[PDB]
RNA sequence: GCUCGCCGGAAGACCAAGGGUUCCUGUCCAACGUUAAUCGGGGCAGGGUGAGUCGACCCCUAAGGCGAGGCCGAAAGGCGUAGUCGAUGGGAAACAGGUUAAUAUUCCUGUACUUGGUGUUACUGCGAAGGGGGGACGGAGAAGGCUAUGUUGGCCGGGCGACGGUUGUCCCGGUUUAAGCGUGUAGGCUGGUUUUCCAGGCAAAUCCGGAAAAUCAAGGCUGAGGCGUGAUGACGAGGCACUACGGUGCUGAAGCAACAAAUGCCCUGCUUCCAGGAAAAGCCUCUAAGCAUCAGGUAACAUCAAAUCGUACCCCAAACCGACACAGGUGGUCAGGUAGAGAAUACCAAGGCGCUUGAGAGAACUCGGGUGAAGGAACUAGGCAAAAUGGUGCCGUAACUUCGGGAGAAGGCACGCUGAUAUGUAGGUGAGGUCCCUCGCGGAUGGAGCUGAAAUCAGUCGAAGAUACCAGCUGGCUGCAACUGUUUAUUAAAAACACAGCACUGUGCAAACACGAAAGUGGACGUAUACGGUGUGACGCCUGCCCGGUGCCGGAAGGUUAAUU
RNA sequence: AGGACCGAACCGACUAAUGUUGAAAAAUUAGCGGAUGACUUGUGGCUGGGGGUGAAAGGCCAAUCAAACCGGGAGAUAGCU
């Protein structure tokens, strides 16, 4: 059976990376609120 | 010409293990410590104006850092670089 | 040029095949060849806006001269060729100055005629004149529609316009769907009837034949659910409603032509 | 350690993704390991990843992304030009041997190659954000030439056998060598050369394109493999000396030929078909502005440089995705023997394993199999399941048919081994020799040697010769759907969907239509032989009557009728 | 030549048995269909929730689908238990 995860680093960089919760408002809200919960890793980049 | 300030601060430290003396008692290569970010021209001339021998090549890996368990906490080791500085087949430092 | 296929598979029973033996074999005129990607019947916002559109052969594009705006310069025809942008077939044509060009193939024509435009081009098939320089009653093909634009009526394979009448700077032409049309009589066409007549009567004979042209396949909207299309839904085959389009317009005679710029050109529609 | 069993188109060996120390050494056995554990992918400590040539990085672009100005939008924002990113594609260069406990095309030995910078000599028209060429491209098929590779024979070293025989037509092992450099072959493509001229290639051009003459017919490009060299080397069975018993050191014979042969290479070729088969740079060439005994270009030589990052290990898996050391999933490459059409299948090689609970016993019952008297569908909703058929060659084969089919219809016969035909045939391959020439990787004869089916006749063994594995059950009537396909991931694969074909209808191009407050985009770089929607569903014969109802199309005399006034 | 034929890889999923606190939250075993094409597969990209996509089953959109998931309105309301 093929599961639903099929890990991809480039992929993963490119759909959740730091860089492109960058370039939009709302991905600049996703880090402004994993800032205010005191999140040790903001996105999957670390 | 790199400055000798550059030069005092890339060489750390002699690596010390069986491989490293069989390559010094073999290839006449010494294996060193180094900054992590020297250069191979760096440490080029760091070896021959410090320990003034004359080097053939140098040939550099990165060591990384083993990921340790020391009481209920993860700790990983730092990083570093080493060198395979050969010497010129009759300084014998 | 039109053979049946013998049936030795079911899906060769059925097929018939436009053959052209004239056509070129070789590859195309590299220098006239550009790239389309397909589309999939995508826009910018990359949703489908036309559907049944996907898949196919590879194609290049062939930048054809529809406007033929290199006067007093004959050319000659060098070779017949297939294009797939289109029903109709290209000729290459070679200028007396050097320079190659494609252009839509007229019916007749072959390797070796004599071409040229302008408004002192003698009247023959594949020769291309305003016009006003055409006399009343002639079958011209790639006709313009505005001076200087371009060819864009009677391009498709066997198509053709009549020019019926002609008073100060207007002509009246017959268009092929039988809609008379006003253009300005400085508008450039081309003599004769564009060729490949015959392709009109091949027949596919299946299913692949059509993927292979980039065509997928329509399901009917009674075979949908009621979510899908305003004819879905039925406990077995029901249909009991006036026919739509899957956007709820009635689809069989209603009309759709809301264009008031361009009513002062319309003679007489198709009807 | 010896024996036994299992895989061997994988359960062997590499690479990519993904993981990240699981790699190797010492030590420990609490917890973890479905049991014990001295063991471990477990704990603790130490060690280990070496590059001008491999990959990334880098140059170039695809789909697509972002996007100065811009256009559009209550705001947020959307789209998009110039640009700039983006590989899964294009772009310079290395091989063999040795070595570690653990790395190696990276270290060492030998032998190479690429690009660029400086310097010097020699000769010189150099110059792009521009032009041209090239890069540069499909599916299928057919050979011919080869190689990887294998087999056999020679040669070399060893052997003479636990039980009858084994100095021979006997047994075992080996018989290997690269990139590069020179040669330019089988073969593929293409006429060549010199003048003159020109509405073209945004300007120019000596380049490309076009035209006209003269002359020569052989010139150019591409190209596997072979041969020579690399290599008087390296490697090499085995032997000898040691062993700290794991292995260390020393020495080292032969190293040939024939035949068979790829799905690999020539081949991005050739032939053919229609569904008509990326882009850009590197590269070659042309000039513009400009420079002008300068710069720059070309060649030879010398010298310098080639940074940085990855490199351990797993990788059809106990290390990745499945909560597990989970009978699941996971892209590419390699591809030996005997039989076989074969990458099926059986037994094996190299290599790797026996699947982390065992020991007994030999009840019912359950699971997976084997055989079965007589009968043979009587079973059952139903021949469900099982049993049976099963190969190759030849003979033979009905209704019906859209003339292709049906058809492997049905059915039948032969099949092992040995000898002869023929001390190995038909065929394939092909040495020597001889004769030639523009002498060469040449041409013609020539047939040694090697390899080698199929058939016939005779004999012979068994109950059985397609002996195992492997490997169609067949026929008759009928409903439905023409057919190949698609579908309810996880109870429905069908008569459902699709389909080629048919019809109606819309649509004249700034098309209808769709996505979108809009700008725009798709339709389409298409133009009525086109595109959209709807219904029907190959083909054959056909498709009757009704316009009262409801829709749609057309009309506009009259009635009624909004804002407005 | 062929949406030709027989048949491995590969892609499926017709039948039966097992399993059903499974070896497995859809598999195993023996058979089965396609297997040059409307094929199959790697890498990357695009379409976003009354929206997409759909050879159409109300199928699929991260083990969730006659309207996904996450947070919020929110202690919705509950003549009911
Ligand atoms: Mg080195
Ligand atoms: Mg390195
Ligand atoms: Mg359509
Ligand atoms: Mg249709
Ligand atoms: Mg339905
Ligand atoms: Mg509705
Ligand atoms: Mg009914
Ligand atoms: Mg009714
Ligand atoms: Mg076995
Ligand atoms: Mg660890
Ligand atoms: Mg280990
Ligand atoms: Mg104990
Ligand atoms: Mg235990
Ligand atoms: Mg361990
Ligand atoms: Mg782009
Ligand atoms: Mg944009
Ligand atoms: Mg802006
Ligand atoms: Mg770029
Ligand atoms: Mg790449
Ligand atoms: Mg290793
Ligand atoms: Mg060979
Ligand atoms: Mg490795
Ligand atoms: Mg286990
Ligand atoms: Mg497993
Ligand atoms: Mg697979
Ligand atoms: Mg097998
Ligand atoms: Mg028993
Ligand atoms: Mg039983
Ligand atoms: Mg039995
Ligand atoms: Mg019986
Ligand atoms: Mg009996
Ligand atoms: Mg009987
Ligand atoms: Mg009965
Ligand atoms: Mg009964
Ligand atoms: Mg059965
Ligand atoms: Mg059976
Ligand atoms: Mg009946
Ligand atoms: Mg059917
Ligand atoms: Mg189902
Ligand atoms: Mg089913
Ligand atoms: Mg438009
Ligand atoms: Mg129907
Ligand atoms: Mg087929
Ligand atoms: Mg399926
Ligand atoms: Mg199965
Ligand atoms: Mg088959
Ligand atoms: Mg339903
Ligand atoms: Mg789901
Ligand atoms: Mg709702
Ligand atoms: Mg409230
Ligand atoms: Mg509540």
């Amino acid at each position: 059976m093929k599961r639903t995860f099929q890990p991809s680093v480039l992929k993963r960089n490119r759909s959740h990376g730091f860089r492109a919760r960058m370039a939009t408002k709302n991905g600049r809200q996703v880090l402004a609120r994993r800032r205010a919960k005191g999140r040790a890793r903001l996105t999957v980049s670390k | 010409m790199i400055r000798e300030e550059r030069l005092l601060k890339v060489l750390r430290a002699p690596h010390v293990s069986e491989k490293a003396s069989t390559a010094m008692e073999k290839s006449n290569t010494i294996v060193l410590k180094v900054a992590k970010d020297a250069t191979k021209a760096e440490i080029k001339a760091a070896v021959q104006k410090l320990f003034e021998v004359e080097v053939e090549v140098v040939n550099t890996l990165v060591v990384k850092g083993k990921v340790k368990r020391h009481g209920q906490r993860i700790g990983r080791r730092s990083d570093w670089k080493k060198a395979y500085v050969t010497l010129k087949e009759g300084q014998n430092l | 040029a039109v053979v049946k296929c013998k049936p030795t598979s079911p899906g060769r029973r059925h097929v018939v095949k436009v053959v052209n033996p004239e056509l070129h074999k070789g590859k195309p005129f590299a220098p006239l060849l550009e790239k389309n990607s397909k589309s999939g019947g995508r826009n910018n916002n990359g949703r489908i806006t036309t559907r049944h559109i996907g898949g196919g052969h590879k194609q290049a594009y062939r930048i054809v001269d529809f406007k033929r705006n290199k006067d007093g310069i004959p050319a000659v025809v060098e070779r017949l060729e297939y294009d797939p942008n289109r029903s109709a077939n290209i000729a290459l044509v070679l200028y007396k100055d050097g320079e190659r060009r494609y252009i839509l193939a007229p019916k007749g024509l072959k390797a070796g005629d004599q071409i040229q435009s302008g408004v002192d081009a003698a009247i023959k098939p594949g020769n291309t004149l305003p016009m006003r320089n055409i006399p009343v009653g002639s079958t011209v093909h790639n006709v313009e529609m505005k001076p200087g634009k371009g060819g864009q009526l009677a391009r498709s394979a066997g198509t053709y316009v009549q020019i019926v009448a002609r008073d100060g700077a207007y002509v009246t032409l017959r268009l092929r769907s039988g809609e008379m049309r006003k253009v300005e009589a400085d508008c450039r066409a081309t003599l004769g009837e564009v060729g490949n007549a015959e392709h009109m009567l091949r027949v596919l004979g299946k299913a692949g034949a059509a993927r292979w042209r980039g065509v997928r396949p329509t399901v009917r909207g009674t075979a949908m659910n009621p979510v899908d299309h305003p004819h879905g839904g039925g406990e077995g085959r029901n249909f009991g409603k006036h026919p739509v389009t899957p956007w709820g317009v009635q689809t069989k005679g209603k009309k759709t032509r809301s264009n008031k710029r361009t009513d002062k050109f319309i003679v007489r529609r198709r009807s």
